């Protein structure tokens, strides 16, 4: 009725602070894993060159 | 404003306690008496110093109510008794 | 042809985006709950039992 | 789970058929254990067979060493099948609870009958053989899962709090592993990320140094009877035997890929015996396979290569983390619009409260300025 | 050049890109009052982080699809000098192709 309740009350602020940091840590890691991915596609000039060769030019 | 109590402090000064980092610091440099953000926290000097927070009428931009799906957890068990029910 | 090639990756990216949205929504819900708790704390109308609940 | 009259009727009706089934299972399990024991004594390492002594460095108390006193029989498939090992494990649980009840009966004579009435009214400590139909078995499994839910969080919190209060991780990867180990079951933990915690904790507390209270929590979470607990080397022996059998079966399954061919119900049972898949979660085959594969990955390549599993304390915490449900939150957010201290409104504010409101209210800056100016004037006048 | 068409992937959930964008707009619209701007060198907020992640994924998907809206892609996807160079190379190429097509039709 008295003792355990008081010590639970004492624990609340630190646990709240640590869990807020843990949540921020998760969000930070989520952002850090994001990285714009640029793709490379076959240049059309080689297509235009193969087109020309096929013509027997 | 009302006369109701706030988060208990135990008569401690949060600017010099062993868990001071757990209490946010305001612009004036006075650490809060609670995990919450307090704008008007003060310190009083009796034989020992103690932190005090005075409730006041302050408006805070209220984010709209979320859906019950994203904050309700239906993991209650027969042995479980909530803090309100225990009180 | 290009669309047919870049199709599984697009589907995975869309699913990942949906999962990310569903992951962020609870965070905003917790933020709103904390805002309301702070509002009641500043008024002096917040018991520790309610905060723990 | 709490006792009920319906369960009491169920267990009283199936009492004698249950006892007969338990006796038959006892004969079968004795045969299986005899095969396994003969193989262990014949082909086991010298330290394992001779029961080498490992003492703690502080009080020199003997306890089972995971490296020396546990041995994975890689060639057990020749003599004993996977299903037989599962049968032996299930029988070991049932036999432990039955043995405790029989000991109580022998100790207290006929005065244990009312306690037997309390016993048959709950499925927590009755054997699985007492269920003769699917629905009864489902309720029994629900009771076991409820006990696991009740007991596991205390074990996890004990481990985490003691370590965090008395030690910290060495490097960032260990920090991430330790933090992600104790996440709730609503999120999926990557075994590769979490594995380093095993070595980190091996530096702190090996299975040979596990404390008696932590052992009691673990045995509660494993549905192992804990009264009378006695010395920690009895229930510790039970834990070691159970997980040694589990690791033998795991090696068999991993090597022969039995889980892929394993049917849905048998797969669910296999996960459940590893404390990975609660029945109340209504998992499908995809989720069960995901959890089982994560368990195998957590065991790691070294398990297959040399039969060496990670630290047993961390392994138990990892698997029991599936019973660490998110903290319950019930009630609409509109309930946060109410007030908690309306009953004090009639009292008003006394002189001291009014003074505090005046000094720390919106006019606090003006009051501070006036007070400081007055004090400065008085100090100047005094000088 | 590409090789083999990649293995087929089955979606875990069903949702359209338009629906996803609308959901993102709704999610970010309710926090506009709470959202506060700050200097680029200052630490970011939760709302800013969520907006950046969601918009980055959305516009990466759009650019892969073909909706080459450079005005927003330069805002929600550019975070590296290499990224800026790639965007400039892509910005020139699309304009050149458009001009060539128009000239070849005229
Ligand atoms: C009539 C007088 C009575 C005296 C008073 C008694 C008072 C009550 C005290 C308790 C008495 C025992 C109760 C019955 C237990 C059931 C039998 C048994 O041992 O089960 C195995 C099981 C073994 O447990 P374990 O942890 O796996 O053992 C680890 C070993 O490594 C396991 O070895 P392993 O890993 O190599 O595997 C072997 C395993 C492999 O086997 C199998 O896998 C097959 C299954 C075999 C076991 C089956 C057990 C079934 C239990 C249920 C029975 C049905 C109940 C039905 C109920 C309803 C009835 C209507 O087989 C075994 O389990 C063999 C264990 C060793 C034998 C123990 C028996 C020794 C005593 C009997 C001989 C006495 C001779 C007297 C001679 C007199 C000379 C002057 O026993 C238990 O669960 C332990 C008992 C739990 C309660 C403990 C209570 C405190 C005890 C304190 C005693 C202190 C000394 C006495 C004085 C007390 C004063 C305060
Ligand atoms: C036919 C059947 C088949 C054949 C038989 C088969 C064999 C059967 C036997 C074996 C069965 C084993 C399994 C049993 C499981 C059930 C155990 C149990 O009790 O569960 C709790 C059970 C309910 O269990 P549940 O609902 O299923 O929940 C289980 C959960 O999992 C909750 O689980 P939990 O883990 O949370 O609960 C555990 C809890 C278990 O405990 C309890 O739950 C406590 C139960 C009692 C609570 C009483 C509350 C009410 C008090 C009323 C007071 C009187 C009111 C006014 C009456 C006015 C009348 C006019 O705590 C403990 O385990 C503590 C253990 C303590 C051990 C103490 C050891 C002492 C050793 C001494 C030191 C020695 C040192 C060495 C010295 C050496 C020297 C040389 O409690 C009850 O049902 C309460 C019954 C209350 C009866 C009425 C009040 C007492 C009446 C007394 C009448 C006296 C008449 C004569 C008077 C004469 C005067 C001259
Ligand atoms: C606000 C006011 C309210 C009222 C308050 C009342 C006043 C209280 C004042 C003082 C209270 C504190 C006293 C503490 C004393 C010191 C305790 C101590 O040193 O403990 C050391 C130590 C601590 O216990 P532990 O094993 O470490 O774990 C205890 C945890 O609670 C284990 O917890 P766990 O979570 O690990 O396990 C949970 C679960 C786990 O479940 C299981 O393990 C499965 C089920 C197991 C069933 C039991 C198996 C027993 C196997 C054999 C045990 C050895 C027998 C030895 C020979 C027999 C000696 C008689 O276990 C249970 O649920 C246990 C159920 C037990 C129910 C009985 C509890 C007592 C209720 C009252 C009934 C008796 C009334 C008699 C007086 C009235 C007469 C008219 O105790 C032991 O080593 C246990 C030895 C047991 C020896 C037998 C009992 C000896 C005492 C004499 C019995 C007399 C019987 C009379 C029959 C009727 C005659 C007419
Ligand atoms: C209602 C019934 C009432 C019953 C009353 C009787 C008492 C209770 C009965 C039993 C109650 C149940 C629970 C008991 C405790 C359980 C302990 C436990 O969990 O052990 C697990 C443990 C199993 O684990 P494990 O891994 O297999 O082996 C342990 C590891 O080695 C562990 O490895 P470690 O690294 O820990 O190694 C250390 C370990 C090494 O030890 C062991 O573990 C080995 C087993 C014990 C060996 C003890 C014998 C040592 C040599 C004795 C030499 C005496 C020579 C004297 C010659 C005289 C010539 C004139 O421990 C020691 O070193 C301790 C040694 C003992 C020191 C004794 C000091 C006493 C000082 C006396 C002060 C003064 C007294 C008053 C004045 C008297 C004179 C005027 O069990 C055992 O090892 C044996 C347990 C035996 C239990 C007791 C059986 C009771 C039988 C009762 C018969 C009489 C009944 C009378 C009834 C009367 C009417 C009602
Ligand atoms: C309503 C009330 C009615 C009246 C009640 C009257 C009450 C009388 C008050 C006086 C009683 C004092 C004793 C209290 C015992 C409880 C202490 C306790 O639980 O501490 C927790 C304590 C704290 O553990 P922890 O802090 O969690 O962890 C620390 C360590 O890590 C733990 O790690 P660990 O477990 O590995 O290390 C411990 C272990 C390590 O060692 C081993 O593992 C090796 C085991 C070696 C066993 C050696 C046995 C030698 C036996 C020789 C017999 C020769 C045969 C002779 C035959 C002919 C003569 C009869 O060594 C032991 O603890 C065993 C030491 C020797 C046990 C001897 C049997 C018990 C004697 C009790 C009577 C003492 C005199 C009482 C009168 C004077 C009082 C001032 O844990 C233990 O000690 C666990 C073992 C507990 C076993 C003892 C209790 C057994 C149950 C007794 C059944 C009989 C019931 C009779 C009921 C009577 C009712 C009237
Ligand atoms: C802590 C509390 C204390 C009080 C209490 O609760 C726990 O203690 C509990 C202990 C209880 C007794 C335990 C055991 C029996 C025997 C049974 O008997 C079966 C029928 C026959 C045997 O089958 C009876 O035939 C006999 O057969 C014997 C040969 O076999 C002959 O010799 C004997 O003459 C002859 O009568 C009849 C019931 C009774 C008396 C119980 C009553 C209720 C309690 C007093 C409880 C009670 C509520
Ligand atoms: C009241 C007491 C109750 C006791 C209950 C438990 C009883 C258990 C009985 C098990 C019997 C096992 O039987 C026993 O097995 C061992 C191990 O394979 C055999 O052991 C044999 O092979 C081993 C291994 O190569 C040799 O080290 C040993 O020298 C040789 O005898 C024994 O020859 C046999 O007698």
């Amino acid at each position: 009725d008295i003792m355990v309740p008081s010590f639970v009350y004492n624990k609340l602020p630190v646990i709240h602070f640590l869990q807020e940091k843990r949540a921020e840590q998760k969000l930070r890691r989520v952002l850090d894993e994001t990285y714009t991915e640029w793709t490379e596609e076959l240049d059309q000039a080689h297509v235009t060159d193969a087109i020309t060769r096929s013509l027997n030019i | 404003v009302g006369n109701g109590p706030t988060f208990s402090t135990g008569g401690e000064c949060m600017n010099t306690c062993d868990i001071q980092n757990a209490f946010p610091m305001n612009d004036r440099g006075v650490r809060s008496s609670s995990p919450f953000q307090e704008p008007n926290t003060a310190i009083y000097d009796s034989y020992l110093a103690w932190t005090y927070f005075q409730p006041m009428d302050v408006h805070i931009e209220k984010l709209p109510a979320p859906e019950a799906k994203y904050y309700q957890r239906h993991t209650k068990k027969p042995w479980d008794v909530s803090s309100t029910e225990l009180t | 042809t290009l669309q047919q090639y870049r199709r599984a990756s697009q589907d995975k990216r869309l699913d990942d985006l949906v999962d990310l949205l569903e992951r962020f929504k609870p965070v905003l819900a917790r933020e709103a709950i904390m805002q309301r708790l702070t509002i009641k704390h500043l008024e002096g109308q917040l018991g520790v039992w309610r905060y723990m609940d | 789970m709490q006792g009920s009259w319906s369960v009491l009727k169920k267990n009283c009706s199936n009492f004698f058929p249950g006892l007969l089934a338990f006796a038959q299972q006892t004969q079968e399990a004795y045969g299986i254990w005899l095969r396994i024991y003969n193989r262990q004594q014949k082909y086991g390492p010298t330290d394992f067979v001779e029961q080498s002594e490992t003492f703690s460095p502080d009080y020199h108390k003997r306890f089972h060493s995971q490296d020396k006193n546990m041995w994975v029989d890689k060639e057990l498939c020749t003599e004993v099948s996977q299903k037989e090992v599962a049968r032996l494990m299930t029988y070991k649980l049932d036999m432990w609870r039955m043995a405790h009840c029989a000991g109580a009966l022998l100790a207290t004579g006929g005065y244990a009958i009312p306690f037997g009435l309390f016993w048959l009214a709950n499925d927590t400590w009755v054997p699985s053989s007492f269920n003769l139909t699917g629905e009864e078995l489902r309720a029994w499994r629900e009771a076991q899962d409820l006990y696991r839910y009740r007991s596991a969080p205390s074990y996890l919190t004990d481990t985490k709090w003691h370590f965090d209060f008395h030690a910290y991780p060495w490097n960032e990867t260990q920090e991430r592993a330790w933090d992600d180990l104790f996440e709730k079951n609503d999120v999926r933990r990557d075994p590769k990320v979490v594995r380093p915690a095993a070595e980190m904790y091996d530096g702190f507390i090996k299975f040979e140094l596990i404390r008696r209270k932590s052992l009691r929590h673990l045995c509660r979470s494993m549905n192992i009877p804990t009264f009378p607990m006695l010395a920690r080397l009895c229930n510790g022996t039970r834990v070691r035997d159970y997980w040694n059998l589990a690791w033998c079966e795991d090696y068999m399954v991993i090597t022969q890929r039995l889980h892929e061919s394993m049917t849905d119900e048998e797969l669910y049972d296999y996960a459940w015996r590893r404390y990975l898949a609660p029945y109340d979660k209504n998992l499908n085959r995809e989720q069960l396979m995901e959890r089982v594969e994560d368990y195998f990955e957590f065991l790691g390549p070294d398990f297959v290569a040399h039969g060496k599993a990670p630290n047993l304390v961390i392994l138990t915490n990892y698997v029991l983390g599936y019973y660490n449900d998110p903290a319950y939150l019930e009630g609409d957010i509109s309930e946060l619009d109410k007030n908690d201290y309306d009953h004090l409104a009639s009292w008003g504010k006394d002189a001291f409260l009014r003074r505090l409101e005046f000094e720390n209210g919106p006019l606090r800056d003006q009051v501070e300025a006036h007070t400081q100016r007055l004090l400065a004037e008085r100090a100047a006048i005094a000088k | 050049y590409k090789g083999e068409v990649p293995p087929h992937y089955t979606r875990k959930s069903s949702a359209t890109i338009e629906q996803v964008e609308k959901e993102i707009d709704a999610l970010l619209g309710g926090a506009e009052k709470l959202r506060k701007t700050s200097t680029d060198d200052q630490p970011m907020d939760k709302l800013t982080l969520m907006e950046r992640c969601l918009r980055h994924a959305l516009w990466s998907y759009h650019k892969e699809e073909g909706r080459y809206d450079f005005d927003q892609i330069g805002r929600w996807v550019v975070y590296t000098p290499e990224d800026e160079v790639k965007l400039a190379q892509l910005k020139r190429e699309v304009e050149a192709k458009e001009k060539l097509a128009a000239l070849r039709k005229r």
